């Protein structure tokens, strides 16, 4: 069974869209290569379309909590969150397919949520400290100044890996081993 | 219609009705009517008789600079019901001249809407959604005499009035009773 | 329309009907009705035919503010059916001019609505639900001349009435027999 | 209609309503307005209000170019909102014709659409996307006064203004107060 | 109708709207406007205004036959947007009298179908979309004076113009600007 | 309405329009219109433009015979699209007097349907379609002067027409050339 | 499969948004886990939306009758039932990882529910010992007032874990293990 | 069980519409036939519709970046992506049955995306490297000088597999080996 | 399990509906039964309504590919595709049961397809050579001329059994064995 096969080999997959039970599913997954051995390397393959911000903050902090370096490879997308994810690998250790996509922009409310202004000044407080934190989290992991990626997710800023390697997403794009 | 030819009847006798929720349709009419009205006669009184279970903002704010650019005094009344923007419109009208009838009751709230988009976007509807709802409690604040800081405190959930509630609060000048 | 034409009609000679829910679209126009009849000519009674359902207690409200803001007298018909907001209207009548036709069948209870929202929005409608329901109780108590403990003790579950028991209860005044 | 009889009695007097979302239907019946009103008298100014949430960009062209090449100056007046093309065709009025009623809220953002199709379709539809939004940008320069840039850049995201604001960015002339 | 009023009006002085899409219905009623136009007086003008994200081709080619047969000159007006069945409707209009007002858009582009059912359906559809992209392009290379070679070029994606673009390229024959 | 105002001015000149799809609706007052111009004045003809894209057998035979046992002359045009029942009625015209507007296309094709219910009833609506379809090949090979078998033939799949086709095949007796 | 070796090292992970079925499946795990070792400690991650009082009730009531300390861990969210949930766990033993998201709020009725007003007066007196029950229960907790946590309720109160440490909700924000 | 003993005898069968779920299994089976024998020929059969970019460039990253020869045989249909990735096959191992289908078009958008003029220029930049990147791709495995493949992937370019061979997609159409 | 004693029998069944996943499954079936015995007989039950052209074609090459004879035996029904896959037996070994109907008739378009003419002139391209393959393979599998088959496959055209073998569609009628 392949996906069990990564999992031997400490491959988690993401694969699926970024919410509640994706979330669930890798820092179950995270822990116990984390007890497995926790010296050897996770490797986390990346195809997501991204979606939730405490969904990624749930992933975000687990791969940061396990003793093991995260080696995060980005397939064909790393969106939204994912991209966040994509960058939360280890320094050295993140990696894209070289016609990967790594696409970073500013959280978004999916559909209106409705109440009184009280109520909305606080959603709104919500997804400013959720663009904060999305921006001072990718600047940990990029090495730019937070103000920069403001800038840079003000609107869907899609990245070639080759690019996601300059912004600083990811470390290495990932070369071939058939010449074709 | 009948219904359409009541109001026009009473649109001749300088009375017109918010009577739905406050959109921009019938916010429309009623810019329209009190153009029309004070076109016709620039010196009666238009009497609007409220029973509106508020609506959209702006659609209450064409309807209340209708109301104060009119060179009419717009006399309105709370006809069973006057929330949201309805008890705007009600506290709009001219000093003196807004009424309540003995069993309307005055619904007063914060306004409400709805936060969407990215968080660019909605950072701009929170700083407009803190603009419309300080000059709603500015208003309010106008209208009643009230200070600010008490329509802010009772506009924080539903406020609900009595006649006698609204006319001591600053809503309406006069519970009528005939 | 036809029926518009007939509902004309009949409101040239002063009767106008209440033939459907109590919404704020049938209260907005049986007020603008009322209106319209009240300064057409203000000593001429109004026949106002109850053929309802019921509905919103403010819809209602407003009418019943119009019937006793009226100079003229409402005379109420129970035609068929005056349940909630209906039997409320119809007891609403001028006293003395409150009818039931002899097959009306008058349907009291208490209030029905909705509660929703968060725990402190909840409790804010049931505070103005004890409102309405003391408010709608203590007019029902004045109307039929009943006690309001004995109004609220029947106004729990739905209360029937025939036309003979709603002339002992005290909705209306007369059974018309002709 | 009522509402249509009060739209005609404003219609005979050269008050025109831009009240809904600007699409073609209330376009054309506007540039049928614009049309049938300098005809009549192409001397008089024609009152057109808005209060519109915006719409369709070709729409909104269709009543700007019927607005300029009637001979007749069209005055604008910011009845409660003027966003989108409420704002264009707002800020589109005659020079010292432009109006803001004192709490209306002009909503100025850049204009939104919808790829789809193919990617020969697409960059097509960027194209003309492109020259939409560089037309309306620079209309707006031309309207407002602001240069080119600073309307391309207010208009990034939603930009608000209160009469107030609008007066000082230039969409409005003077804000009435009567 | 109000709307329907003033398109009245502007029928008598012989100003028609294509407003909508081509459909039947729309193209139904400008073809019987043409022919009450005609038959009203068969030597003025009449004046039809684009505003039309285009439609069915059997439509417009009733409208287009309708214009030709018609013994008055159609001028038409590029009013906002003349897409598909639109600009080929105001390109239809008299030579000389074909007008773009100056932030109208025209958008060109072959035509949209659909095929289904069996294959030999579809092989009949097919020799029949042959035959109507042919017809399509003669007339809009009769119309514009463009070679056929380029009306097929430039209607492969969608072609859009403006009003300086689509002068000179042939759809319009002036830009008024007054 | 406006269409039915323009419809009704058309009436008066003796032009009916097919306009939409022949269902039961169109057919019955186009069948009472050719029953009131042949009342109003049996001598002058009647002028049917058809932009149709067919319809109903049923009601397309009752729009031919009240076309036959009208003593007016039916002129029918094609106007855009006669198709099914639409190039039916356009070669039920009176000989000589059937005309193609020069873009107007013709479909011919054998009758759409469908079959359902037991094998006893769908055995009867077999038998019954074979009737349906040999009489409307019948009309169509009396109409275009066409033998029954090229009818049959050509009314196989789909058979389009451009006006010089319909010309020579038979449905229309001129294109009209203005 | 990892979420049976959550449960062999005695991991409850709640996950999903809290209902019956969810609480159902809780209840089955805490008192299997009382049964295996009642005096190991059972760890709870939470990563729930919340929802649902009796479903909380539930989870609560049997998270606090067990004989094995619950060890609450917040992943990346914490709201509502699952905030309660989340200081529900043994003083001490409350965690939350550093970008989790812990959203206390007042009971709500989801949807309106239709009715005589006798019928709503007490749908109505149930949302408010259901909103004294859920402060009485977070003030046993967090070591506040109830009338605190009231004036804190009344609106969204989203907290960070670092101001959810301050508030008592957790006990220690976790820290990164990484060996880098 | 019939997908088991392709995957034992190292076939990948791509079978479906290739979306995220699609992308993410063949993923999955490209690497573990990586891991069984890096020198031995993955073979890889498809009979898709397509659709995806981010997923076409998922399973293409993957197939490139193995060891593995990738032997794509082309079943009924190699529409949208999956003629990229039929194309994206090791050189003279692209095989095809005889009558199966090749369909190479542009990217194009399923669906109306809405937004603001600056999200959209946005978008169109992406379906136009979207674009290029496609023709890049399709020009490095057949042979062309991608503004050929942009003239013919303009509308629906159907290829029949001996003529999906002189195009470049295949190297070979199958011959049957029925005894006859 | 009635489903694998076919196919350790050497019988694939079609059954369904002709669709990708129908497809899928056969040339799995296909593919295995001519590893395990290249020389011995396939046999293919065809009770297919039918649908699809390239999973038609994806089927019908496969068939006509692997060693092994195909015996196809129509059970009830062989509609559209199925009928071309019943033709595709082996000679001599196309098979009928005596009330089994055949129905042979041209590709279709389910559904309405949108799109500019010079899409259009496409997709009916396309139907055009689904149409000449449609009937290119059943002349070779029939003996008939494809222009008769044109003709006939106008409409459609229902063959009994009996007379789907004088048309070339099936080679024998089976006849019964009740031992009775
Ligand atoms: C870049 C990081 C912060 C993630 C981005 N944020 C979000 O918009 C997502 C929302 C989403 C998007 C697509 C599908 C499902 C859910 N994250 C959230 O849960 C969220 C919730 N409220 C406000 C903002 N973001 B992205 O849109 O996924
Ligand atoms: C009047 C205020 C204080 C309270 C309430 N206001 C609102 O909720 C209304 C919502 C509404 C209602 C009907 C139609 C459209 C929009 N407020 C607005 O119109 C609004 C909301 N967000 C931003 C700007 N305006 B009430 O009117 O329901
Ligand atoms: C008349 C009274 C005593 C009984 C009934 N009236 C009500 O309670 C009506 C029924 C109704 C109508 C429209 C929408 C929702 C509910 N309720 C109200 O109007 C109502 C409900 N809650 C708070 C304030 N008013 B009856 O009219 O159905
Ligand atoms: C006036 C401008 C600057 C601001 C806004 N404009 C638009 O978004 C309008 C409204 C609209 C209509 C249909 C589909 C999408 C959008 N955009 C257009 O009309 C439009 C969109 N794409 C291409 C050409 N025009 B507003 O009017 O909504
Ligand atoms: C008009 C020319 C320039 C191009 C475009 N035409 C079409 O797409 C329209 C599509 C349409 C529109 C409305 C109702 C039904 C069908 N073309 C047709 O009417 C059509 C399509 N196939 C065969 C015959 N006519 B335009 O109208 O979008
Ligand atoms: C008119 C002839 C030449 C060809 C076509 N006729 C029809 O398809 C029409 C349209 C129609 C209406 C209802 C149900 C099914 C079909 N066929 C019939 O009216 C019809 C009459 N009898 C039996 C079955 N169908 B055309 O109208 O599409
Ligand atoms: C903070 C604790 C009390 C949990 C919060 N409680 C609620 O708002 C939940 C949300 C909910 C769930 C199901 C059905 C209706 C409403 N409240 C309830 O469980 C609930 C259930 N029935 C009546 C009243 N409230 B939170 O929203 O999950
Ligand atoms: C070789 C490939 C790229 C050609 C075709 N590509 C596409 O049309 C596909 C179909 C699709 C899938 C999902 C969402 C939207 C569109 N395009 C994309 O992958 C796509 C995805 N997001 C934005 C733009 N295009 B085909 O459908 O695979
Ligand atoms: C006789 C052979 C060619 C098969 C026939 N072809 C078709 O009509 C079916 C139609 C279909 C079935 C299911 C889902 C989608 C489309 N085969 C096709 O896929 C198809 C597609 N486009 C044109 C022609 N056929 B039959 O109808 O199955």
């Amino acid at each position: 069974n392949p996906y069990n096969k990564l999992f031997e080999e400490r491959i988690i997959f993401l694969g699926v869209q970024v919410d509640d039970a994706s979330a669930n599913d890798i820092m179950a997954q995270l822990l116990v290569l984390e007890s497995l051995d926790p010296d050897r390397d996770i490797t986390m393959y990346i195809n997501s379309p991204g979606g939730g911000f405490t969904s990624l903050m749930a992933i975000y902090d687990t791969m940061q909590y396990v003793r093991a370096d995260i080696q995060t490879v980005c397939l064909g997308q790393a969106a939204s969150a994912a991209a966040v994810l994509l960058a939360a690998g280890t320094p050295g250790k993140r990696m894209a397919l070289p016609n990967a996509r790594v696409l970073i922009h500013q959280p978004s409310l999916s559909g209106v949520i409705q109440g009184q202004f009280s109520d909305l000044e606080i959603q709104a407080a919500e997804i400013e400290r959720m663009r904060t934190l999305m921006e001072t989290t990718l600047a940990r992991h990029t090495g730019k100044d937070a103000g920069v990626i403001r800038k840079d997710t003000d609107r869907d800023k899609i990245l070639t890996a080759e690019e996601a390697k300059d912004y600083g997403i990811i470390d290495t794009v990932l070369e071939y081993r058939k010449l074709s | 219609s009948l219904t359409d030819s009541v109001y026009e009847r009473l649109l001749s006798e300088r009375i017109i009705f918010l009577g739905s929720e406050v959109n921009d349709e019938i916010a429309n009419r009623l810019c329209a009517q009190i153009l029309l009205l004070a076109a016709e006669d620039a010196s009666k009184d238009i009497s609007l008789y409220i029973n509106s279970p508020g609506g959209s903002i702006s659609a209450g704010m064409a309807i209340y600079d209708t109301m104060v650019l009119a060179p009419c005094d717009i006399a309105t009344y709370a006809m069973g019901m006057a929330a949201s923007m309805g008890e705007f419109l009600l506290a709009a009208g001219t000093k003196g001249k807004r009424y309540a009838l003995p069993h309307a009751r005055i619904l007063m709230h914060q306004p409400l809407g709805g936060v969407t988009g990215s968080a660019a976007d909605i950072a701009i509807q929170a700083e407009q959604f803190a603009v419309i709802k300080k000059e709603m409690f500015r208003l309010n604040a106008e209208f009643t005499g009230q200070p600010i800081e008490r329509i802010e405190a009772d506009s924080d959930r539903d406020r609900w009035f009595t006649a006698a509630e609204a006319l001591e609060y600053g809503f309406v000048d006069h519970i009528i009773t005939r």
